[PDB]
């Protein structure tokens, strides 16, 4: 199905961006996209690796 | 911050698997050399007083110009600052000593460094040369392979400061 | 050599320096001489 | 191409979308646009020359209507990694 | 997501002071420590398959109603899943054991992990269980002394067993 | 996206008839005046990096726990971060101020920036107290009758004001 | 991509010089006929419709066999595409009319386009008799005198034409 | 480079679209300051020599820790580049003027800017005061809006420095 | 990306043999100085900045049409690009004596440098000589003997003044 | 192939930064535990006919309903390139003991196992069995450290196979 | 992509003219015998694996310098990549039969193969080869009787033959 995962950046996006350097334009921390179940694993890999925050994760 | 254990586990966890001959090379390499870097950490923090105070007096040294008034380094609150701060670079060379990898300096000095610096109003050359003097003074005060240790993390944040 | 030797030495050195850092190049390269060779101007000044 | 072969098309778009790269640059908000006319770090300093064999201009088109079709362009730079003639290069920036 | 030696100068710059002399000596501990650690974590790696694949035998035969048709190991899709998920769960646990902190395990999996397993509505219990077979079999593959110079590692089977605990604990 | 020309033809179509004689005059006379909005805004470009420096020197004079380790902006990049911050809204503000609407302010800038705080741990009342300096510091900077003809801006001093405590009451 | 004052900055800064007296008298007498050079933009940019038609019209008259099944604007989709080739170079056309330098036209509108027609097979000597025909089409509108003031603008309209043969020329 | 014509064009064309009320009613503001703006930059080219020998003493005058032996500030190579660089941001200010766009010197200035100060050492804190300078004696020398637009760009260059 | 580990494996494979005898002794005798060796791409890494700005300066001593308005490396931006280049040249030479060879310096920096210089228009003489004049910066402070034990490395300097000639000779 | 040198430096390439200290101490672990590596490397090659042999062996009386008619073990060119391929496996084994780096096993071996094997029809337990007996007689041709590493390396080969 | 009603279609288009009663003729005819194609392709499908097993274990014992090591099918690798590409040109080639049309195999299959062959290092006399084994292979069973309704298929081995050796001559 398809799943929407609400994400938030409390630090950990933080500080890489901080040393990789600001490279496409700032955005708010707190956003949500939705995911297929297919692109439901990878997508959360991706935003483990990237110190992102998962606060929620809806099924519908 | 990013050190040697971690950027094992961040590798192995980037191409989704295990932690493999090379990985295991690594943090061998580190927990065999704890012992130097922590050593030199000792070392350096019993002397952080007389470094902090030496490297002061080695930036009104080489700046003479700074400590007149209307500059910058005049005032007691400017030079308790430049205590201060040289005391921080001092913590964070210790700390990357003791994690074995330059993480502590780049994540609490490195990153933003520069763009601070420029609001401020602070050369880079006052800190350069500061820590040069730490340089020297850690190539007389630490022997064999904690002198490296040391000194090569100084010379990373000489080489972030330039 | 008069002009050479006037030019050395009745002025000072240090518009004589100043004057020949300012001097065209031989080189006759505008800033975008490069990206208009590769044809690239318009792909780079896009806005993002 | 293996990637295509054992995971089919949408795969492999996922590939380019969902890398690293597309993600540092580009990062769910902005528009692609040609970065490769810049040094990018990691670059081979082959990839600016591809890249412009593979621009063709403002005016310039992908167009699979061009009278030959839709034929590839950096098949032997790729796959040689150059021009094949470095060496000579150097031997003759040696005495001639 | 840090390791020891950076959570303790988390402490330290917390409180903004040099390292104290205790924790350096705790440090230098955990550092004469490493290579039984590099020697566990190998343990680890090296016999992943067998581990899940033991792990596996026991669960779905305590536990049939994921293999039966409408289970949540049914079809092979699922299987495989479940399968990976032990995969995953055993690589951020041997990634525990060498970094000698639990939050890496925490920030990596664990903070997202209990709230797929809800949406998917997968059983959290069977997970744990799954993870504590793999625990059992990690133990017996850890305590193995052939091949590798003889000595004890208490320390060492009691973090992990505490890594794979926060694991089957996080997720349920 | 407005101006007070797009928002007074909003109302207008909202309404469904033409632009009254009173809205064409108002608006006539924000256009006569916008030679004055165009002074003020270029007093506000021309001196941002001052406003901020200023700004930043008396919060952290008179907020000391921020500088200090543990505190918000304490670690180095933390500093870098305050900094933007702060340039990023006063560069709204001007936005704002140009356009004579705050729509631009807040749709773009301060919809989501409480969250994103709060989420971080950021203490929202020293980033309102931070604008607040910027406004005081802005204001001397407007206020400025050299380098322009002598003339009557309360209107443009009340407007700049009110963005400020907007962005200010909007962020804590 | 240049304007008039870019050009000559740019033609300045090779001889590593400022502008000279003259040049600036150039300069400023380009800017004091710019709105001469407004009114003949928005003569090209309100009349295109009716610009791309009449040179549709007449181009498809006397060139019957590009309209024939085998002819370059057969399809509905070739004849599409040739509708917007000379919209766009209508566009860059004024683009550069305004600008006051064909830079626009070399740097963008013709950067690739004759090797892009030679690829498909584009009969470029009917590309650039379709941009003659614009351009007759298009001196009736610049030099229009209803509803504008009446001036002396044969300069631009000298330079519309150069800009329109400039486009011609590098299709051909 | 960045004017008003050629940000219009930009916009007009990275839409794909014709110039329309808006971008015409730009290009008239544009073409109105020509006046004020051309004629700041001839006053700024005629009185170019005294205002740059005026900027390097200024600087010499706030700076007199740079002309002793040592240091960048001396020697008549370091001084004469002094000279070239202070013509060079006077002659880029002048061609912004002229432009009606900050492109002159976004393009050839200000863009590398802080990596190249950087690599050779040089002080962003040297050519504030050097255009600090400038901005003091346009003042005078211009009146009314020229006055205006000279101040806009020297304060360009100034906040890129900075 | 070859050492000399994996090209002595890429020929013993090609043979289709194990490594032979003297094959194993000249691997290990690159491992025993591959602390001289470590030594060498530490002192190259550490003075990068000072290897740069000497090379810098000489060259534009040299060449001053460089640096001229029209030249090459005149404007920030194109100054900023060539001591970007000078930086990129030096690691990759760096990397080469880390590895024991050439490869990854002539696959990732060379084989298409020149014909990207040519390209862009691009003096390669004058990236030569700065490469060169890198050699120079960076042959005394390979050699200080400062804060390092007294040996011998004259094998490391011809070695590292082979890939700065390959790096000039393949440029130019 | 990829080895600690040329993962430190493909890491580094990435990033575009110089070796830092981490990496350059990874490398000095690398070309310290060469000489245990050249060792192990040298013993296998000198053992490699018996080992080769004996590999075959435990494999046919591991899987005897191999060596019977219509199967894949029966006829004397199956045998002679049963031999071949554990020769090879032994070969690429030495080359990752030698290289510090699992990269010629990956490379040679790894990379395309598992669809040539199911191309061909051959079981990867065969080869397990073989390199389970290969693990064996290791330590009665290894000590110390040397046996290790070359445990290492077998067990990776083991582990991708499985 | 064309198959054989897309191209009488086309050559139609080009005369601009409707299509003839014998083109009809020969689309009805085609469309008749679709069933013993449909057959035809699935026999190609179906039999894949071994007909791609066959080809290899005769190609290898032919040509055994592909399999030594410093041959082109000697690694794991590259033997996975040379099954890969026996599987990708059957697999166009079963396209090109249900099509009719052997246009989706040059534009896709062959558009530059020979090229990537010759870059690459590839025999492209060994790959022709391969193809021709595996033309043998399928010739064997297509003409499987077997599951099938019995009659007369020859047209559909023929054309298949074509399609083979057009891949194979494109190669080599
Ligand atoms: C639309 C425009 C926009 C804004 C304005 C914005 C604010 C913003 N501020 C942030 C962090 C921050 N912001 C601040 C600044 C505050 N804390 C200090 O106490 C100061 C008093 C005060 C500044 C006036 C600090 C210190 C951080 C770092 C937080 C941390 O790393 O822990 C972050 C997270 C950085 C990241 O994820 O990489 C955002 C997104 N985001 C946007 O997209
Ligand atoms: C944890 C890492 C960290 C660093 C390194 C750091 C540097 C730093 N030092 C500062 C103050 C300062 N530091 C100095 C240092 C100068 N004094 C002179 O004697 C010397 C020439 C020179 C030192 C070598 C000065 C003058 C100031 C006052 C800045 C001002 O004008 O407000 C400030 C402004 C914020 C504040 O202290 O209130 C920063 C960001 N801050 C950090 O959080
Ligand atoms: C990884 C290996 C690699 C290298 C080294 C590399 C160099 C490189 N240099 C470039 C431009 C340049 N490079 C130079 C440097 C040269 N001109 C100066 O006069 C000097 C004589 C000399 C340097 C010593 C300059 C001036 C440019 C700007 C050219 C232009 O765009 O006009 C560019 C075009 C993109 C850009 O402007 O950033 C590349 C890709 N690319 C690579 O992929
Ligand atoms: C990024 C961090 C991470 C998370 C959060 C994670 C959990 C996780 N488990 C999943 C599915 C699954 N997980 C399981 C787990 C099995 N079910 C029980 O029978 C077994 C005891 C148990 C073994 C642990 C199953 C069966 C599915 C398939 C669910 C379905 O499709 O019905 C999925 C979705 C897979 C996809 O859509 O591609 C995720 C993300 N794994 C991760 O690497
Ligand atoms: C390159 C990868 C790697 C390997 C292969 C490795 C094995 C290894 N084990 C060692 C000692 C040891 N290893 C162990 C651990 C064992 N004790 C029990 O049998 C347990 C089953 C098991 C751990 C769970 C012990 C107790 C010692 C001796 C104590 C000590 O030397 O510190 C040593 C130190 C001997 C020396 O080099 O001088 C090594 C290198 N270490 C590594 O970094
Ligand atoms: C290029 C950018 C640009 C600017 C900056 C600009 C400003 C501008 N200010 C002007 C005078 C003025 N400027 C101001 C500004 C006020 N004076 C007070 O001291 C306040 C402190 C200050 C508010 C910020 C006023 C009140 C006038 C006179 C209005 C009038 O002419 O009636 C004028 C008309 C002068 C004339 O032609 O007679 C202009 C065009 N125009 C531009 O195209
Ligand atoms: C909103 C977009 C916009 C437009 C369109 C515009 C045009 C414009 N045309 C003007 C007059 C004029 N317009 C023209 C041009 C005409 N002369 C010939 O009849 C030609 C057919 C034709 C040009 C090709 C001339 C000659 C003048 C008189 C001004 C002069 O001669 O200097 C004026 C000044 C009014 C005056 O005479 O005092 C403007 C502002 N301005 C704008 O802001
Ligand atoms: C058009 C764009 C552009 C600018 C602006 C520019 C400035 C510039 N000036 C330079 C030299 C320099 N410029 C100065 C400036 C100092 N002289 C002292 O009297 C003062 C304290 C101070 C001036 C206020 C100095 C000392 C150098 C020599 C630095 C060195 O070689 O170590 C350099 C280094 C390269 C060279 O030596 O030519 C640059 C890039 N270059 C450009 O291409
Ligand atoms: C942190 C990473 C790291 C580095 C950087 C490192 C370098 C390093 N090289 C060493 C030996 C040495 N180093 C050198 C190199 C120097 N001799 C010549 O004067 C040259 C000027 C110069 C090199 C070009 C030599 C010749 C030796 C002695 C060789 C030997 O040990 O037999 C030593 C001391 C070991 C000893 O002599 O007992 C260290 C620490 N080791 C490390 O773990
Ligand atoms: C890079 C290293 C490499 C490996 C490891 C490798 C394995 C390998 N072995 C092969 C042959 C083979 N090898 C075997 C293996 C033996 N036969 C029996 O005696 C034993 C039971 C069994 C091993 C335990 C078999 C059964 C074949 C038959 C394949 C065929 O008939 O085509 C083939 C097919 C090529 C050929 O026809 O010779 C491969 C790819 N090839 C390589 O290039
Ligand atoms: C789901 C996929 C699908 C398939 C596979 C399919 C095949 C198919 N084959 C058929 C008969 C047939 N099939 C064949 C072809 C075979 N005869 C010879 O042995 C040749 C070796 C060989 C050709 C390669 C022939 C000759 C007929 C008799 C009908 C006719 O000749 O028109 C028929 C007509 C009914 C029948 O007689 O059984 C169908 C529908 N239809 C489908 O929808």
């Amino acid at each position: 199905r398809i799943y929407k995962i609400t994400v938030s950046e409390a630090g950990a996006y933080a500080t890489n961006k901080h040393r990789t350097g600001y490279r496409a334009p700032i955005r708010q921390s707190n956003y949500t996209l939705t995911v297929p179940y297919d692109r439901f694993l990878p997508e959360m890999i991706r935003l483990h690796q990237s110190g992102a925050k998962i606060v929620n994760v809806t099924s519908v | 911050s990013r050190t040697v254990i971690t950027e094992v586990i961040a590798t192995a966890d980037s191409q989704g698997r295990f932690l493999n001959s090379t990985e295991l090379q690594a943090a061998f390499g580190r927990f065999e050399r704890a012992v130097p870097a922590i050593e030199a950490a000792r070392a350096l923090t019993k002397n952080q007083d007389a470094l902090v105070k030496g490297a002061v007096q080695a930036v009104f040294k080489k700046f003479p110009y700074v400590t007149q008034p209307g500059e910058k380094g005049y005032g007691d609150s400017n030079q308790a600052k430049c205590a201060r701060d040289i005391g921080y670079y001092l913590r964070f060379i210790t700390y990357s000593l003791v994690a074995s990898g330059t993480g502590p300096l780049d994540d609490y000095v490195i990153a933003g460094l520069r763009e601070v610096n420029r609001a401020f109003n602070l050369n880079p050359l006052w800190y350069i040369e500061a820590l040069n003097y730490i340089k020297g003074e850690t190539g007389k005060l630490l022997s064999g392979q904690s002198k490296t240790e040391a000194l090569l993390y100084i010379d990373h944040a000489i080489n972030a400061l330039s | 050599f008069l002009n050479m030797a006037k030019d050395l030495t009745s002025v000072s050195r240090a518009e004589w320096l100043a004057k020949s850092y300012t001097q065209p190049s031989r080189y006759q390269q505008t800033e975008t001489f490069g990206q208009e060779r590769i044809g690239a101007v318009g792909a780079i000044e896009t806005p993002r | 191409l293996d990637l295509w072969n054992t995971q089919g098309y949408d795969a492999e778009i996922d590939s380019y979308v969902d890398s690293e790269e597309y993600l540092d640059f580009f990062g769910e908000d902005t528009v692609p646009y040609f970065r490769g006319f810049k040094y990018q770090t990691g670059q081979s300093a082959e990839g600016f020359n591809r890249l412009v064999r593979l621009y063709d201009g403002w005016a310039g088109s992908d167009t699979d209507r061009n009278v030959g079709g839709q034929v590839a362009r950096l098949t032997a730079n790729l796959t040689r990694g150059g021009s094949g003639l470095e060496p000579f290069i150097v031997m003759a920036n040696s005495r001639r | 997501m840090n390791d020891v030696f950076t959570r303790a100068i988390a402490q330290a710059d917390l409180k903004g002071s040099f390292l104290l002399e205790s924790d350096l000596d705790k440090l230098a501990s955990f550092a004469k420590e490493g290579v039984k650690r590099l020697d566990a974590v190998a343990a680890l790696t090296n016999n992943a398959p067998a581990i899940i694949s033991d792990a596996a035998h026991k669960l779905f035969a305590e536990q049939q109603e994921l293999i039966q048709p409408g289970g949540n190991a049914y079809p092979h899709r699922r299987m495989a899943a479940c399968l990976r998920d032990m995969e995953i769960i055993l690589r951020y646990v041997s990634y525990a054991l060498l970094a000698g902190d639990a939050s890496v395990l925490d920030d990596r999996c664990l903070n997202g992990l209990r709230e797929t397993y809800n949406a998917l509505g997968t059983p959290t219990q069977s997970v744990a269980r799954a993870v504590q077979l793999m625990k059992d079999a990690a133990m017996v593959h850890l305590k193995s002394t052939a091949n590798v110079t003889v000595g004890d590692c208490s320390s060492l089977y009691s973090e992990a067993a505490t890594y794979f605990d926060k694991a089957a604990a996080s997720i349920a």
